[PDB]
RNA sequence: AGUAGAAACAAGGGCCCUG
């Protein structure tokens, strides 16, 4: 308004100058950032000192002037000063004041209508508070603690994201008008943005603060700390009040934040799909990628794509590793040999060949590494630090707390180093059948011995006996381990050291881009294997909740419900741009051409034949009522259209619309066959399966341009087309062109025509056509 | 991040990434070009779009991703089969419905230069399409399919946004054909220098580069030089057991006198009851003035010791007068000007206005810094240390905040222990000195901030609370305001930190002085005071302060933190070794050595030994200087050697004599260093009866 | 969205003086306060505002030719006397889904002598004893209540 | 327990309450049945018992 | 303060879903599962803040 | 006078201002 005119006058006055003009004309807009630094640069050494030296003055604070006049803030209220007319040297538009002014505002100043929005701004800390209040403390005890150091997360957070996915989110919620082009993360996560926008919209707020708080709401604070007991973010946030080196405040904190359940579910799904793809013999790679992209799962309220969560988590498991490798996702330098965990500290080496005779004379190649290396190892409640040297376990130290875990870790370590005579002459018990190739897929003798150990405890005892046994020398009695795993004995194993106190887990902020083979074995720029499919449990049955396996092989439904779902999918795919589609017809109010679509003609056979006419009447009625006015709900037409193919008739409509398989849908209420919500208006749930509706048109519910972006696209720039806003963008015609402003310092030309395909297929195919 | 490949993987498919990587590896070019190539390749892919011909067959064929030789082989194969002319150069894609190759280009500059160069290079032989990241297109034929254009422009827009966000949207990562050679603009002067800073045997950076890039390891010469250097050195190794530590040689001379601004043991104070209404200093200084005792004082012109007594007497009279005027202000006279150094600063003389005759007139040599002079061991320090251990007849000397609520056993334990310790410590004498310093320094800082360029009057006071007797008698004990003396500032124009503003101290005492200790003071005989009647003395001196000492003295509550840390640590360690609450027992039973009496050792429970550590920390806060810093920094070696001796660890060293020298170098006219050094000598002596590595 | 934009959209260049119907369902109004309404709307005879986070009726201007209103799904409570001040020619009213506790809040509606039908469903008042009868004794001119007249006479379609 | 009636602070003190989406109510309409959607509440409470 | 509700269940503020009774599934473990099949319970998703 | 350290202060800018 008048303010706008004032801004224009100021811009004019400023352009009248020469230097300001040169700087606002030369270069791009990014220069602003630079200019933001050359100004207001001043620091101090000991702010505490200067704070006591300033607050000892009369007017140590600055403040706005017009805000005080408008607020009717007086001066010398009760013989105590609050401010005096002056001009700070830097701002030139602020006036000195005193701290008393801050109380005078707090006690008899202007009051806002409501302020509960704060609870949303700082949701993380109110969550901290609530989690604290729901704890049941317990007694206090004194003792020594085995605090192990390690990298963990201290802030419980749902839907952990990256930084590039946030710099955009901070715009579509707060400063939308200057929003950039729509990124994929937005089009995919629409309901999330809508939720974050419903709260911080049409509100008086400082937006920078909100953006900072959102960054904190989506940042898991990772720290390298000493830790004891279970590992959960709910505890690490207050670890300071649970136990130290000499004391422990017992308290139960198990039933809060429901975090690890999501991770175990994710890992179970990963295991399932990995096994599925392993069932194949020549395309397990593409099979696995398809199973991935053809799957989704729910998180709290929203539905997220699997491949999106996998690239955000940090669970170092032999399952997640494979998936993150298929999707080209980089990861850390962490190994995995069965259930145990490993990490290399130093050393090097290279593969080498050797053979062993299984029974009598049966040569079988097995490899090892020819050099010295040092490794940290972590099994359940047990740690170890060992070294391998030319097919031998040089030394090892342990700091666990259990005998069984301490024996299993030792055995798996011995195996990992190919130490012992068994690798030189295997036992009679093993045979060529147990060797490898369940159905053709070979198995190195390593995992063979692994399962041979997991089979019987006596195999483990014999393997341990393979390690040298001697008499416990004096003094070393405490640092010794028997065969049962006892801290001391009269005779103990060879080259072993024990101690109380776990080992400090190493750390490295490194990343590597690895690959894998057709047999599901990952490699890292070397002959070393980081993961495989033999290191996971054999198999297990689970009933996954709030998941979507939209893939034929990964499906249990019959041809009937599957046909219904595919018909709905096909009917939705016609929701794009271009004539002959439902949006253009609605705009033209051609409610009749919908009845003659081919998709309804393909779904008609599924309709109950004895009452198809009556239902048809009702459907057509509803459609006209919604279409004639313009107040329609896109989630109801897509439901009732399949019935409008036949001719109306007469009869009593009970209230339900049945198919030929005794499954119905009701027009207005959600059921198992067709459900949806105003929260997430971009999803359709049929028989549990989820379907993503494109965003081409927006009904009464959808209330922004976000619902139109999948209908627009970029095209060659045309200066003839008009320039418009982001709100009038809905009044364009399908197939038209229009210029527009995007983000900042950028203008482009858009066209309301969509592109069905994505790059995943157009590159891979053309590539495979080159290896011939 | 951390590599261009991971970056490209952000908005590209890893397949094309690997392709362009293998390509650059083939040509062995800088991997910063992974991006452009991948982009071009992906465009080609999305340009095919799996379109088909009338015969249900693929329409477009891709050749860019293939090797160069294979690509040319296929090019010639197609030029032959379909009977087309062979092209001189290679292309990217070929179509069948038209039977003519097609070349794709890309650029960032919004100009036709790239398309003009390409069209000149290839004329009109085949179809060329150059897109722009900012929505432009230049070609030599009919436009491509619509979907292709849409799909290409959208991808390019996303990529350009990402790059601009990563600051890589420049010629470096997106160059044209020509601007593909980036290099540091090596000038002339820089080279002239580089060829001059080379080590001696070489004379040009080229020789050094050739010697380093081809350097091979010769372990034998290395070992030979190692041994040679190992023979001409003869590094001494000295096991302490054989080479023991002598005692420390303290300096010699007069005794180190009192240095603290305020008196602690010799201080006398007048007390009254505190009213909440009148709580400021400028008010209490008048309240104490009305009753007449502050005015009953009337010293005489004959001092027991000191100098400039006339100035001090006149200043005291002016102080009394100003107090009577209800204005804590003083006028600028000759006396105050002298005892304030108001005109002492030197008058500058520029050199441009200087000459030899002026110098010869009045010698203007370089200032001869007069470093401090040595001192001797003070014999009055133990007296103050023992006096600062006893109660003071009151408590609450140091203000403290309140205790918050509690919900778990942890906070209960903490509050209980903290209450015990605070109640034990708040009753001592060192505590009242801490509170005195706190409040007086706060008042002085406020005044220096508000009333500079003006001589003021500030009291030396404190606030406390009489102890709590049984319920019998008068319950709810009252509070008390105590006054030990008067203070005065002088134009604290603190233009800069570390500055100095002279002050003056008028204190009350009932104990005659000593020449060695109370050397700087100038005492007067004032009169008599009650308790019966006893004589009265007036200790007077001069000193200065600064912002830093003010801020730190005001923050003198850290000693509590340190002491609590030590005590709680000891108690928790003793309690954990037995897995039981052993805190009260450890405080009432565990004995700690304190000192010697009659040649024997003395001990008392920790509950009473806390006071020693508290006084130690307070003195560290008071007498802190560079000397004490260096001393306390160089004494750790001795303690570590002692610990090694206790555990039979055969310690050793390279040159202990130098360590003793460094230590004894920083012992000058600072009482705390001398006292602690003598005590360290006594420590090593007492331990020699139980340990080695020390000489007598 | 916002009642302002919704209205400006519904007004496809049409003056706010020749319309006979309007709808604003599934919208939002800041502070639960009307925004964009004026006395310009004279020929309007129907209105529909549903699920718009409404809580009161204070900015509602004077509409005489109006004879039917809908305020369901909101949380209005207390303000029911303006109807006499602004719409005294009203006949059909609906409030199901709003915050209504007692009958004293309903008493003002007696002055709407032109009132015929009322709709109260899912409100607390309905959970009382002898409420239909007591209401009828309060509002005699009324005939239909939630679609049913005395003796439970189902009302016709329209 | 399920309910379609928001609570009052006095009578409902031992109860923790939530809001669980919506539901439907069914009533006669001439010679047919209809359905009118309403909200839905969830009443949570703890208590003991004995034999 | 006023005396609050004490009984275990709810009398007046209650609500109930319905279904047809099968004599072959007339047990709690079966009735609950059947009620759950149609998915009206799974739709019950209480929000965080009460 | 004094302070403190291993050099600096003991006002500085224009009769007026200021940390």
């Amino acid at each position: 308004m008048s303010l706008l005119l004032t801004i224009a006058k100021e811009y004019k006055r400023l352009c009248q100058d020469a230097k300001a003009a040169q700087m606002m004309t030369v270069g791009t807009v990014s220069n602003y950032t630079t200019f933001k630094k050359w100004t207001t640069s001043r620091k101090e050494k000991n702010p505490s000192l200067r704070m006591r030296w300033a607050m000892s003055s009369k007017f140590p604070i600055i403040a706005n002037k017009r805000m005080l006049e408008e607020a009717q803030i007086p001066k010398e209220h009760n013989n105590v000063a609050l401010w005096e007319d002056t001009e700070d040297v830097s701002k030139r538009d602020h006036v000195l004041a005193s701290a008393s002014c801050i109380n005078y505002w707090n006690f008899c100043g202007p009051c806002v209508n409501n302020s509960e929005v704060i609870k949303e701004v700082y949701k993380s800390r109110f969550g901290r508070l609530e989690r604290r209040k729901e704890i049941m403390w317990k007694e206090l005890r004194f003792t020594l603690v085995d605090r192990q150091r390690r990298r963990v997360d201290t802030q419980p957070v749902e839907q952990r994201l990256r930084t590039g996915e946030i710099k955009d989110l901070q715009m579509w919620t707060l400063f939308e008008d200057e929003a950039p082009l729509a990124s994929k993360f937005i089009l995919d996560n629409y309901g999330l943005v809508k939720e974050m926008r419903s709260k911080f919209a049409n509100k008086p707020l400082n937006k920078e603060v909100v953006a900072h708080m959102l960054e904190k709401q989506f940042n898991p604070e990772s720290r390298f700390l000493p830790v004891f007991g279970a590992i959960r973010p709910e505890r690490m946030e207050l670890i300071h009040a649970l136990g130290g080196e000499t004391w422990i405040q017992e308290a139960n904190t198990a039933g809060i934040s429901n975090v690890d359940q999501r991770k175990n579910d994710i890992r179970a799904v990963c295991r399932k799909v990995c096994l599925a793809a392993n069932a194949s013999i020549m395309n397990a790679k593409s099979k696995l990628v398809e199973y991935i992209k053809s799957t989704s799962m729910r998180i709290g309220e929203t539905e997220r794509k699997l491949e999106e969560l996998i690239l955000e988590t940090d669970d170092v498991s032999p399952e997640v590793t494979l998936c993150k490798s298929a999707l080209g996702g980089q990861l850390g330098k962490t190994l995995s040999f069965g259930p145990m965990l490993l990490k290399k500290i130093s050393g090097s080496g290279v593969k080498v060949k050797d053979t062993v005779y299984i029974q009598g004379v049966r040569a079988v190649q097995f490899e090892y590494w020819s050099e010295q290396e040092e490794f940290y190892g972590e099994y359940k409640s047990a740690t170890a630090l060992f070294s391998r040297k030319e097919r031998s376990l040089e030394w090892i130290t342990i700091g666990g707390g259990i005998n069984e875990d301490r024996k299993r870790l030792l055995a798996m370590c011995m195996i990992f180093c190919r130490d012992g005579d068994y690798f030189k002459d295997a036992p009679a018990t093993i045979t060529m059948a147990d060797l490898s190739t369940k159905l053709g897929r070979e198995i190195p003798y390593q995992y063979v011995m692994m399962n041979w150990i997991q089979k019987s405890e006596d195999n483990l005892e014999a393997l341990l006996y393979s390690r040298g046994i001697v008499e416990t020398n004096p003094g070393k009695m405490g640092s010794s381990m028997g065969i049962d795993g006892s801290k001391r004995a009269i005779k103990s194993l060879r080259a072993v050291t024990i101690q109380s106190g776990k080992i400090d887990m190493p750390e490295s902020k490194e990343k590597i881009h690895l690959e894998l083979s057709d047999n599901l074995e990952a490699f890292d720029s070397s002959g070393r294997i980081v993961a495989t499919i033999l290191d996971l449990p054999s198999d297990k049955k689970v009933t996954f909740q709030d998941v979507s396996f939209q893939h034929p092989d990964l499906a249990v439904l019959r041809d009937e419900k599957t046909a219904i779902t595919k018909g709905y999918e096909a009917l939705i795919k016609r929701l794009g741009t271009g004539d002959n589609d439902i949006p253009s017809l609605i705009a033209k109010k051609d409610y009749l051409s919908l009845y003659n679509l081919p998709e309804v003609k393909l779904m008609a056979p599924l309709i109950r034949p004895n009452r198809k006419g009556v239902y048809s009447r009702v459907a057509r009625k509803l459609v006209s009522t919604q279409v004639t006015t313009g107040h329609y709900s896109l989630h109801e037409l897509i439901k009732v259209l399949p019935f409008t193919y036949f001719a109306p008739k007469q009869g009593m409509f009970e209230g339900r619309l049945f198919f030929s398989n005794d499954s119905f849908v009701e027009p207005g209420v959600n059921n198992n066959v067709f459900s949806w919500s105003k929260a997430d208006s971009s999803k359709i749930y049929c028989h549990g399966i989820a379907i993503r509706v494109p965003l081409v048109v927006g009904d009464e519910h959808m209330d922004t341009s976000l619902a139109l972006l999948e209908g627009f696209s970029v095209c060659e720039n045309d200066p003839r087309a008009p320039m418009v806003t982001r709100q009038d963008l809905i009044d364009v015609g399908f197939g038209q062109k229009v210029r527009l402003f995007v983000g900042q310092g950028s203008v482009r030309t858009f066209k309301r025509t969509a592109s069905q395909r994505a790059a995943s297929s157009d590159v891979n195919k053309n590539v495979k056509k080159i290896k011939m | 991040s951390k590599t261009f490949a991971e970056i490209a993987e952000a908005f590209l498919e890893p397949e094309a990434v690997r392709i362009a990587k293998e390509a650059v590896e083939e040509y062995g070019d800088h991997e910063r070009k992974i991006i452009q190539i991948g982009i071009h390749f992906q465009v080609c892919c999305m340009f095919c779009d799996e379109y088909l011909s009338t015969n249900g067959s693929d329409r477009f064929v891709l050749i860019e991703g293939r090797k160069r030789g294979t690509a040319v082989s296929l090019q010639n194969e197609l030029c032959k089969s379909y009977d087309l002319e062979p092209l001189p150069f290679l292309c990217d894609i070929f179509d069948r419905e038209e039977k003519q190759f097609v070349e794709i280009g890309i650029t960032r500059k919004a100009d036709d230069s790239y398309f003009q160069s390409k069209f000149g290079k290839l004329g009109n032989s085949c179809k060329i399409f150059v897109f722009s990241y900012d929505g432009r297109l230049d070609k030599n034929c009919e436009g491509p399919m619509e979907e292709q254009k849409l799909r290409i422009f959208s991808f390019l827009a996303t990529a350009a946004d990402f790059l601009r966000k990563e600051n890589m949207f420049n010629e470096i990562f997106l160059p044209d054909n020509e601007e593909t050679i980036i290099e540091m603009k090596k000038g002339k002067t820089f080279l002239e220098l580089r060829d001059e800073s080379v080590p001696l045997p070489f004379q040009t950076y080229e020789q050094m580069k050739d010697y380093c890039e081809k350097f091979k390891g010769n372990p034998r010469e290395l070992a030979s030089k190692v041994s040679q250097m190992q023979s001409n050195i003869k590094l001494p190794i000295k096991h302490y057991e054989q080479n023991k530590f002598r005692q420390i040689r303290l300096p010699k001379g007069p005794m180190a006198p009192y240095t603290h601004k305020f008196l602690m043991e010799e201080a006398w104070m007048f007390t009254k009851i505190s009213d909440p209404e009148r709580s400021r200093a400028g008010e209490i200084l008048i309240d104490f003035f009305k009753k007449g005792n502050l005015s009953a004082i009337r010293p005489k012109d004959k001092p027991l010791q000191g100098k400039y007594p006339i100035h001090y007497k006149n200043l005291w009279n002016q102080i009394k007068a100003a107090i009577a005027d209800r204005t804590m202000v003083i006028n600028e006279n000759d006396h105050s000007e002298f005892l304030g150094g108001i005109g002492r600063a030197s008058k500058k003389i520029p050199e441009i206005s200087l000459t030899q005759d002026v110098i010869t007139t009045e010698g203007l040599k370089q200032s001869e810094n007069k470093l401090p002079e040595p001192r001797s061991f003070p014999r009055w320090f133990n007296a103050e240390w023992m006096w600062a251990i006893k109660d003071s007849d009151l408590t609450g000397w140091v203000p403290m905040a309140e205790y918050p609520p509690a919900d778990n056993e942890l906070e209960d334990y903490a509050e209980h222990l903290n209450k015990t310790m605070e109640g034990v410590l708040q009753g001592t004498n060192c505590a009242r000195e801490m509170g005195k310093c706190i409040l007086t320094v706060g008042a002085l800082m406020t005044e220096c901030r508000l009333f500079p360029g003006k001589i003021k009057v500030v009291p030396i006071y404190a606030r406390s609370k009489e102890r709590k007797s049984m319920q019998e008698g008068l319950p709810v004990p009252s509070e008390m305001d105590c006054l030990f003396g008067i203070c005065v500032k002088s134009k604290s124009h603190l233009n800069k930190d570390d500055g100095m503003y002279t002050i003056i101290t008028f204190e009350f005492s009932i104990r005659e002085p000593n020449l060695e200790k109370h050397q700087k003071y100038t005492v007067f005989e004032a009169g008599h005071t009650t308790v019966r009647e006893v004589p009265l003395y007036l200790y007077c001196r001069t000193t200065a302060l600064s912002k830093i000492k003010n801020d730190w003295l005001s923050k003198a509550r850290r000693c509590f933190i340190t002491t609590m840390d030590t005590v709680e640590t000891i108690c928790l360690r003793e309690s954990a070794k037995a897995e039981e609450n052993l805190v009260e027992k450890t405080l009432n039973e565990k004995q700690m050595w304190i000192g010697k009496k009659n040649g024997e050792l003395i001990a008392q429970p920790l509950r009473e030994a806390l006071r020693v550590q508290l006084v130690q920390q307070f003195y560290f806060c008071i007498y802190n200087d560079s000397q004490l810093e260096g001393f306390c920094n160089e004494q750790k070696k001795i303690l570590m050697a002692l610990e090694g001796d206790k555990k039979n660890k055969s310690s050793f060293g390279f040159n202990p004599e130098g360590l003793l020298e460094k230590i004894e170098e920083c012992l000058i006219n600072n009482p705390m260093c001398l006292f602690m050094a003598q005590r360290l000598n006594e420590l090593v002596i007492e331990a020699s009866k139980r340990g080695a590595k020390f000489f007598k | 969205m916002d009642m302002k934009k919704r209205i400006h959209l519904e007004l496809r260049n049409r003056t706010p003086s020749d319309v006979k119907e309007l709808v604003l369902d599934n919208c939002r109004s800041y502070e639960g306060k009307i925004e964009g309404l004026t006395d310009e709307f004279e020929e309007l005879e129907f209105l529909s505002t549903i699920n718009v986070g409404l809580a009161s009726v204070a900015n509602l201007p004077k509409l005489n030719k109006l004879k039917k209103l809908e305020l369901s799904d909101n949380r209005v409570s207390g303000g029911l006397e303006v109807l006499a001040e602004k719409c005294p020619n009203l006949t059909h009213l609906n409030l199901s889904g709003n915050k209504i506790k007692d009958l004293g809040t309903i008493e003002p509606l007696k002055k709407l002598e032109n009132l015929k039908s009322l709709d109260l469903f899912n409100c607390e008042v309905t959970n009382l004893n002898d409420y239909r009868e007591n209401v009828f004794k309060l509002l005699p001119q009324l005939t239909y209540l939630d679609g049913y007249d005395r003796d439970d006479k189902e009302a016709p379609d329209s | 327990e399920f309910s379609i009636r928001e609570p009052n602070l006095e009578k409902h003190q031992k109860y923790t309450v939530f809001e669980a989406g919506h539901t439907t109510v069914r009533m006669k309409k001439g010679e047919s049945v209809i359905g009118r959607e309403v909200p839905l509440y969830l009443y949570c409470r703890t208590t003991a018992l004995s034999k």
